[PDB]
């Protein structure tokens, strides 16, 4: 039955084998054959012909030269040197990652060997834990060895194998030197700059295969030429590996306040202004006065939103007078103080209050004047309109989604560097926000350039390198940096918004950056120095747009990320940044100074509406709504 | 030299799309549609196998129709002018190495490409990207019109115009009053390329007058061959609008190949000009024409770098003296990539 | 040289006279309620849909122009590299004839001998080679040799 094969797969549960290790030694003797010359796994007299042939045998025990924890290839087959054996790092309480997970092997090199590795590096749960048949033969498992003596092996084969297979696993767990073909990315870190060099965890990618199909979770597919070239488990899985995807989420009424009218002090004033005889001329005046400066007040919150309408659409960029009125020119707009006065009085008379007041002879001139006179009164880095082209939008190997967020506090410290070079007083970026407009996925995959020779010498064909499975999307987004000056003495310059936009980067996430385009433009570039003001200005954005927040969840598994991403609508997963496997040293082929391998951590992020912040308020914006690193 | 050396490009493009006007809405997107068709029986092993052994099949056989999916794209009826624009900007960044393994390195390329640029020369390179612009070339398959006009619009607020491009020459002279913007186009862009803290930044637009009905041809999709018949064989990339609506387009890339078409100074006969490659890759007929036997390839001539130098500095300038190998360099240096291994 | 033409031509028709557009090639049916056959229409930048002729039905018409087989004129075949008739289902130039177009590719450096000791300008070129000027014409891929 294939279901065996199926089980005995890197991508499925591991099985229990106690008390049945004489027919496991059997069926995993009998998977190096090609299938087209086995009948059945379970043939004992297969088993002990296999098991005679010292050659066939040594064939097998030569491939565990090559099980690693870690695989340098998986990418790209063209990587060339060592392989890589760590034990998983300590966990972090806000990562996914392989640190909570069981110790696990697997293999790469030829494509031939396939077959001829199943015999060692084939893993099944042995008294009550993880293991394999290298290990137990390593450590002296007298059961397996008892087992394997029965089946015709003569102890002085076992006594030497023991020897040359324990050998296999006892040196170059490290790579040498950086391979050509590797990638380098760098960072500061404590104080000063050090190269990274990613690598796929072989237990952490194994795990995801079977979750998602069993929770089911979101996901496509990423195919693999030649998949005996690339590993194991791609193998395994004819060319075709999961990962997750998980995309961003991308009136005829009054204009009026619905309550001025709605303070008693409101009513009062009024009466203050009606006011009294009895009194001196200076206490008249003080209680006049005083109720007038509070009417005023409320003359100016009463058109309130109606003004603040106007402000903002006009400077920004329908039919009733209340609306097409206020869009006029500002110079007409003490010509409307009768029209005002009279709409002022209506609702008043529509208040159950103001029935006593509205229209009443002694608040004719009050009301006019004040209104007449506030007619006459009427009379942070933010980037906006960005436009990325191709951006890769394979976050890391495990997850498409929202691009990796360590490349955008790469492109606000590229940015910084540049600007630091044309400004000569220090600039510092503490925080940096992410806005999300347009969102489009693009199909289809890039063609190489023939950057290759067929032959080195005596050819005159060029050849293609080889192709890659990537995903890209075009973006629209604007970023808003909290830019930071040491010197008492700044410079708010035109010069410095000319500085500001050349120091500019071209690259972005991997594809290219453009500014709005040039037939229709205005100032992308604008500056405040204060907080309500451009909050203020953020509050008017489109409804059908992104923020997009920090999360508070600790995650520590697949399984706990599946529970979190059911209950909530806002939660996405994102690539956050890497996690170290040894300490910074100095490598040959490092880029620049040390260099460190890491795998990639996986982390989370809310998606929040523009309604939701209209809402919240600028103090929990500029609290929770900015981003940093460590 | 060192173990690594590599430069990041320093022109880039963008997404060109295509659209027309009506007498209701500015801008309406052209857009592409999808059919099945009856296709032909023939070619090689169809008929013949080995090396013309024909194989045993009956008469009948070969009438039968070979059904295929196809996308298309046509400009509807009775539209008189088509347009396509795109976005253009040019930093100066050949002047320094993205990434350098060795400070001996470092500090001669550096000396290189200053020693060059006050001799002049930066005039030749714009030149030649320049007149690849006014002359339209990047519409590809696409410049088979009834008339052909060309606008651009740049950050400094200078305006061009081609009343009709569908007649210059790589090889010539051009008409008065076209020469002329050649020239003033080519002092924004040598400046462009060469001196640093300067924006520059482009906005091209053209229009096709067209047929009645005239085929249009966007940039193709690389894809897999389905294996369901009800998915297309042939895809064309498109563009989304703001509105939402899906438009045909022609990729960035294409439009660069386009635009860096300058090499004419292999083999010292100029015959068409080549894309700039590292070793002369001639794509029509699969071929290359600085192969590494001929000591004519970037690679050979990366390491004469101390013998020009020497030479540009001992020479006068402002004449005709700087020679094919130096020109080559820098064209190659623009197109930046990867260069270890030295 | 930028040719072109445009053709136009006028029908003097009868009264409720039925007209034959290009048909679907449409997939198999089964759901009662999508029609057993469909014509193909174009959108007008107006919104309306109008009735037309696909492009290469058109062009099928235009270069059915191959009457140089078996000595004896008859009616003319579409242009096909191993002679393809329709209406009675088989193939005039099967390979098995050796009158094919990969056949005759072969013999270019022979034709071309003959072209350059021939005078020209009168009635002497054979029918070999108009066939093959013929489909070069009706550009395609001619490969793996």
């Amino acid at each position: 039955d294939r279901q065996l094969r199926r089980y005995l797969a890197p991508y499925s549960a591991e099985i229990g084998v106690d008390g049945a290790e004489k027919m496991a030694l059997v069926v995993l003797l009998n998977l190096t054959l090609k299938r087209d010359r086995v009948e059945s796994l379970c043939d004992e007299g297969l088993a002990r012909q296999l098991l005679s042939d010292e050659g066939h045998i040594t064939n097998c025990l030569h491939t565990v030269r090559w099980l690693h924890t870690h695989n340098l290839k998986y990418p790209d087959a063209r990587v060339s040197g060592e392989r890589l054996i760590i034990n998983a790092p300590p966990l972090i309480p806000g990562v996914i990652s392989s640190a909570g997970l069981p110790m696990r092997m697997g293999w790469a090199h030829d494509s031939s060997d396939i077959n001829l590795a199943k015999l060692f590096g084939t893993s099944f749960r042995y008294r009550d834990d993880s293991t394999n048949l290298a290990l137990q033969l390593v450590a002296r498992s007298k059961t397996w060895e008892q087992a394997l003596i029965g089946l015709g092996l003569t102890q002085q084969q076992l006594d030497i194998w023991c020897q040359l297979l324990a050998s296999n696993l006892e040196n170059n767990t490290f790579p040498t030197v950086v391979s050509p073909f590797s990638k380098q990315v760098r960072f500061l870190y404590q104080g000063n700059y050090c190269v990274v060099t990613p690598v796929v965890s072989h237990a952490l990618l194994a795990q995801l295969q079977n979750v998602v199909h069993e929770k089911k979770l979101q996901c496509t597919y990423i195919h693999h030429d030649h998949p005996a070239s690339v590993g194991s488990l791609v193998g395994a899985l004819g060319g075709k590996v999961a990962v997750l995807d998980y995309p961003p989420p991308v009136n005829g009424q009054s204009l009026f306040d619905r309550s001025v009218f709605n303070d008693h002090v409101f009513i009062d004033a009024l009466k203050h202004v009606i006011s009294r005889p009895g009194l001196t001329r200076k206490q008249q005046r003080q209680l006049r006065l005083s109720a007038l400066r509070y009417l005023r007040r409320q003359l100016a919150i009463w058109l309130g939103p109606i003004i603040e309408w106007r402000d903002e659409i006009v400077s920004s960029g329908s039919g009733g007078l209340e609306l097409e009125l206020i869009t006029q020119p500002k110079k007409m707009l003490p010509e409307l103080m009768l029209q005002v006065a009279g709409r002022f009085h209506l609702e008043l008379q529509n208040h159950s209050a103001g029935r006593r007041f509205a229209f009443h002879p002694a608040l004719m001139a009050p009301i006019k004047s004040q209104i007449l006179w506030l007619l006459r009164q009427l009379a942070y880095l933010h980037l906006s309109g960005l436009t990325v082209y191709d951006a890769s939008a394979l976050a890391n190997p495990y997850l498409c989604g929202i691009p990796s967020l360590s490349a955008l506090a790469g492109f606000c410290h590229d940015y910084e560097r540049r600007l630091q070079s044309l400004i000569g007083q220090s600039v510092y970026f503490r925080g940096l926000a992410w806005y999300l407009g347009r969102y489009s996925l693009v199909t289809g995959k890039h063609l190489p350039e023939p950057s290759k020779s067929a032959d080195p010498k005596s050819v005159s064909a060029i050849r293609r390198p080889g192709l890659l499975d990537g995903r890209y999307c075009d973006l629209g987004m604007d970023l808003i940096i909290e830019v930071h000056i040491p010197t008492g003495g700044s410079l708010p310059f035109t010069t410095c918004l000319d500085l500001l936009r050349v120091a500019l980067p071209a690259r972005f996430a991997g594809g290219c950056l453009h500014p709005p385009s040039l037939y229709e433009e205005y100032n992308w570039c604008t500056v405040y120095q204060d907080k309500s003001t451009l909050f203020t200005v953020l509050s008017r954005l489109p409804r059908y747009g992104c923020w997009i927040y920090p999360s508070d969840a600790d995650l520590r598994s697949f399984e706990e990320l599946s529970e979190a991403l059911a209950l909530d609508r806002r939660l996405r997963p994102v690539a956050t940044g890497f996690v170290f496997l040894e300490e910074p040293v100095e490598r040959a082929g490092s880029i620049e100074g040390q260099h460190v391998y890491a795998e990639s951590a996986i982390g989370t992020a809310l998606c929040i509406n523009p309604v939701e912040m209209r809402l919240a308020g600028k103090k929990r914006f500029f609290g929770a709504g900015f981003w940093q690193l460590n | 030299l060192c173990t690594h050396l590599s430069y990041s490009r320093s022109l880039s493009p963008g997404k060109a799309v295509f659209f027309y006007k009506t007498a209701e809405s500015d801008f309406v997107p052209l857009r592409i549609e999808v059919a099945k068709i009856s296709g032909q029986k023939c070619g090689y092993t169809e008929g013949f196998d080995a090396n013309l052994k024909p194989k045993n099949i009956e008469r009948y056989e070969l009438a039968y129709s070979n059904p295929q999916t196809i996308e298309a794209c046509y400009v509807p009826p009775n539209v008189d002018e088509l347009y396509c624009r795109f976005s253009l900007r040019v930093e100066a960044n050949s002047m320094r190495p993205y990434v350098c393994s060795n400070p001996d390195v470092l500090r001669v390329m550096i000396g290189l490409a200053q020693a060059y640029q006050r001799l002049g020369g930066y005039n030749e390179l714009a030149r030649r990207y320049s007149a690849n612009v006014l002359r339209g070339i990047w519409l590809w398959r696409n410049q088979y019109t009834q008339g052909t006009k060309i606008e651009i619009k740049t950050s400094l607020g200078s305006t061009y115009h081609i009343p009709d491009a569908r007649r210059l020459s790589w090889s010539g002279d051009w008409p008065e009053l076209e020469q002329k913007q050649l020239e003033q186009l080519t002092s924004e862009m040598a400046k462009a390329l060469s001196q640093p803290d300067i924006f520059w930044f482009a906005d091209v637009t053209a229009s096709l007058k067209t047929g009645f009905c005239q085929e249009i041809f966007p940039s193709q999709k690389f894809t897999e061959r389905p294996d369901d018949h009800s998915v297309a064989s042939r895809q064309l990339a498109t563009v989304e609008c703001s509105d939402g609506q899906l438009a045909a387009c022609i990729n960035p890339q294409k439009i660069g190949a386009a635009l860096q078409k300058i090499d004419d100074w292999w083999a010292n006969d100029a015959d068409l000009p080549l894309r700039v490659h590292e070793y002369g890759a001639n794509h029509e007929a699969l071929t290359a024409l600085r192969h590494p036997a001929t000591g004519q390839d970037f690679y050979h001539l990366l390491t004469k770098a101390e013998q020009f130098v020497t030479v540009l500095e001992s020479s006068e300038g402002g004449g005709v003296e700087l020679p094919g190998e130096v020109h080559y360099l820098m064209a190659v240096l623009v197109k930046g990539g990867l260069f270890q291994k030295g």
